[PDB]
Parts: structure tokens; C-alpha cells; sequence
């Protein structure tokens, strides 16, 4: 996944690129490997992230590529969030109804 | 920094105390980049008195 | 110059340069090697290097 | 002398060393290389 | 310790945040080194600058 | 040998049986979750041969032997690697005196305490009384 981000000069100066594996939940392809199984098992074994607590709730239901995908894309679409400072020297702003004793 | 001048607080101590505390202060970099992880204790001292 | 050590505190750590003779005229010190008692220095002892 | 430093044994090395002795290489090409090299380096 | 001569610096470096910088200088670091050849010939191989 | 430990989290995350080995039940919910829905003969077969008893439990060591199989290190890391398991007697990766007098015996090759102190100090880097994996490669690669 790709998210420029943009300038307070009203620019884009820097790219994000974002990176997801799907290793295990998509077509499996092999190239030169001991055994399929084998194979199988080194791709699963890449996959922590996905197989942690952001999907952790696939083994106990079905047909959960549907919500997957969309969990998966929730955390990267947060981006504009850290998109807004947009690389520029931004002020520590205060939270909201809070008045600086200065 | 308050009223306290590091290179006097380093400069009253004895010579083993002073390469002690300058091997504490630069713990953060020794500790952590695997270069300096096959240092004897006269090189290391030897680097924590000059960082 | 004369130095006074406090029971404790080490002189010549490990693997740190020796550039400096010293006679020992009170109190008493020991040489440690491979965490082995192999020297006791008394009154009237110096070591180092011959220069 | 501090440059000098002298060599000696343990008494519990030696006996462990012993004990491991009553109780007692065609492919070891790198320690055969390590051992031809400490040779040279010792001649 | 391989270059051993100095040379321009060819970019700026600025502050984004605030930060902790741990400097030595080259003089220091080469007279250490070369006096631990040893602790040098592992240093060499295993420090690798970022830029 | 010891890049292997990292795998008890792997396993144990496949694993959600919690029965020390791999459950049919889990089985389904794992391919079900995939998506993927193959032969239940297909699977049975794939897991017997996988399980070295075949008697329907995945052990440690059926997938310990294709991790071995597949993992394909390199030439001078294995013969390294069997140095160091031949040299240390005891298996505990670290290189004593004693066992290098060991060694020395065995082999025949024995020599005097002084020199097998100054090989002991060549490959020694931080001079307190330790072989590391790193000083005996960097002593090697000279």
C-alpha cells in the first residue's frame, strides 16, 4: 500500500510505502523445495503478524477472508492520521478543552 | 543542567571511579551496537573516557 | 605523586597500559590473575615494567 | 612484572580433565587446517 | 582508520527532534585502535557506517 | 543449532489444540479459516506422512526433520558449526582449556601448556578466559 504525504508548502516531498504478507492465506507457490508440506509449513512460518491478535479470531470461525483483508487494511489507512504533520515543523498542540497555564 | 559542571564532578573523582562513571554514561551505545560487542576492559575503558 | 588507594578500589584493571612504576610503602596489595591469588605485595615492594 | 604473566593449571580442571579421560576426524578438515596453521605459526 | 586523511563533508545534517549524539574524535579513536589490534581486527569488520 | 528454539512460538501459535500435538479439529478450523477447502483424505495422507508415528499426532520432531531438510545453510557455516559441536564436549557452545587439552589428546596432536595458551590468547579477544563464536570465525577466515 502507497501513501504520499503532502508539505505545509503545499508539496509532496517524501513517499510511504506500506508492506503486508499474505503468505498464508493465498495460493500457495513453490519453486524448489525438500517437500510440499515442508514448503507449506516455511511460508506459514512468516506470517506471525497476521496470525497474532489482528487475526487471531480466524481459527475460530469460517470463511474469514472477507473481514481479513479489511482488518488488515484498518491499521494502514490510520496513515493520514501521522499524515498530517506533513513533514514540517509542527507545534505541540494541546488537547482539547484544556487551557495552558501560561 | 542546575548548577553542576559535569566535567568538574568527573574531574574530583579518583581515575577508577571517573572510568566507572563515563562507562555507565556511555552504556547506551556499548551495550547496544554490536561492534562493541567483543571489547576487552582496557579498550572499553579506554573509548568511555574519550566519548 | 603520591596516591592513596581505598580498600576496594583497583589500580591497573585488566588489559589497561602500564606506564607508571610504583613502591608500595604502607599498607598491603595483591596481584590477581585469572581470578587467582598468585602475588602478595607488602612494605617497600614496587611494580611494573622495566622501561 | 606486570608485562609477564605466568601459566599454571587447576586443581579441579585437572582432575575433571581426568575423570573425562576414564571415561573415554577423517572429515575434520578445519581443525586439521587450524592444527597445521598453529604449527607454522609456532616454527 | 582506513581512509587516513581527512575530507569535506558533502552534505548538511540538520535536527528534527531532540536528540542525544554521542561523538568521538578521530585522533582518540585511531591511537585506541591501533593500540588494540586485536579489539581492531574485528572492529573494522563489524562497524558498517549507515551513510 | 540454536536458530532452531525461535520455532516453539511458531508451533505453538499452529498448534491450538493444545493437546501437545496437532488436533484433526484444529486442522479444520486452520484450513476453513484459509479458505482453501481439499480432500479430507487428501489432508490424512499429507499428515501421516508429516508424522513420523502417523497414528494422527504432529510431533516436534516431524517438523523439526523438514526444517532441517529445507533450511539449506551454507557450506562453511555447517562445517563450522560441526567444529564447534566436535570441540565441545560438553555441547554448552563454549570452548574451554580443558577441552582443548581434551581434543589435543584425543587427536595426538598434543603440545605444551605454553603453547596451548598462546592459541588459547590468539583467538582470544577480550582476555578473560572465553572462545567465542566470533573470535574462532574470525581466527579462521585469516
Amino acid at each position: 500500500k502507497i501513501a504520499p504525504i503532502r508539505n505545509e508548502q503545499d508539496k509532496v516531498v517524501l513517499f510511504l510505502c506500506t508492506f503486508s504478507d499474505i503468505t498464508a492465506f493465498k495460493q500457495p507457490i513453490e519453486d524448489d523445495s525438500c517437500k510440499g508440506w515442508g514448503k507449506f509449513a516455511r511460508l506459514t512460518r512468516a506470517l506471525t503478524s497476521s496470525r497474532g491478535v489482528l487475526q487471531q479470531l480466524a481459527p475460530s470461525v469460517q470463511k474469514g477472508e472477507n473481514v481479513h483483508k479489511h482488518s488488515r487494511l484498518a491499521e494502514v489507512l490510520q496513515l493520514g492520521s501521522d499524515i498530517l504533520p506533513q513533514y514540517k515543523q509542527e507545534a505541540p498542540k494541546t488537547p482539547p478543552h484544556i487551557i495552558l497555564h501560561y | 543542567s542546575r548548577g553542576i559542571d559535569t566535567e568538574k564532578v568527573l574531574q574530583i573523582c579518583p581515575k577508577d571511579m571517573r572510568a566507572d562513571i563515563c562507562v555507565h554514561l556511555n552504556r547506551k551505545v556499548f551495550k547496544e551496537h554490536p561492534a562493541f560487542r567483543l571489547a576487552s576492559d582496557g579498550c572499553l575503558r579506554a573509548l568511555a573516557m574519550e566519548f | 605523586q603520591t596516591v592513596h588507594c581505598a580498600p576496594g578500589d583497583l589500580i591497573y584493571h585488566a588489559g589497561e597500559s602500564v606506564d607508571s612504576l610504583c613502591f608500595v610503602v604502607s599498607g598491603s596489595l595483591e596481584v590477581i590473575q585469572d581470578d587467582e591469588v598468585v602475588a602478595i605485595l607488602g612494605k617497600g615492594d614496587v611494580f611494573g615494567d622495566v622501561f | 612484572n606486570l608485562r609477564k604473566r605466568i601459566v599454571f593449571r587447576k586443581i579441579s580442571d585437572v582432575k575433571r580433565e581426568e575423570e573425562e579421560r576414564m571415561k573415554r576426524l577423517p572429515p575434520d578438515h578445519p581443525v586439521r587446517r587450524l592444527f597445521q596453521r598453529f604449527r607454522q605459526q609456532k616454527e | 582508520w582506513k581512509e587516513a586523511t581527512l575530507a569535506q563533508s558533502c552534505a548538511n545534517v540538520r535536527a528534527l527532534t531532540y536528540c542525544d549524539l554521542h561523538v568521538i574524535k578521530r585522533d582518540a579513536l585511531q591511537k585506541v585502535l591501533e593500540f588494540y589490534t586485536a579489539f581492531s581486527h574485528s572492529f573494522s569488520r563489524n562497524l558498517i557506517l549507515t551513510y | 543449532e540454536e536458530q532452531i528454539a525461535e520455532f516453539k512460538e511458531a508451533f505453538s501459535l499452529f498448534d491450538k489444540d493444545g493437546d501437545g500435538t496437532i488436533t484433526t479439529k484444529e486442522l479444520g478450523t486452520v484450513m476453513r479459516s484459509l479458505g482453501q477447502n481439499p480432500t479430507e483424505a487428501e489432508l490424512q495422507d499429507m499428515i501421516n506422512e508429516v508424522d513420523a508415528d502417523g497414528n494422527g499426532t504432529i510431533d516436534f520432531p516431524e517438523f523439526l526433520t523438514m526444517m532441517a531438510r529445507k533450511m539449506k545453510d551454507t557450506d562453511s557455516e555447517e562445517e563450522i558449526r560441526e567444529a564447534f559441536r566436535v570441540f565441545d564436549k560438553d555441547g554448552n557452545g563454549y570452548i574451554s582449556a580443558a577441552e582443548l587439552r581434551h581434543v589435543m589428546t584425543n587427536l595426538g596432536e598434543k603440545l605444551t601448556d605454553e603453547e596451548v595458551d598462546e592459541m588459547i590468547r590468539e583467538a582470544d579477544i577480550d582476555g578473560d578466559g572465553q572462545v567465542n563464536y566470533e573470535e574462532f570465525v574470525q581466527m579462521m577466515t585469516a
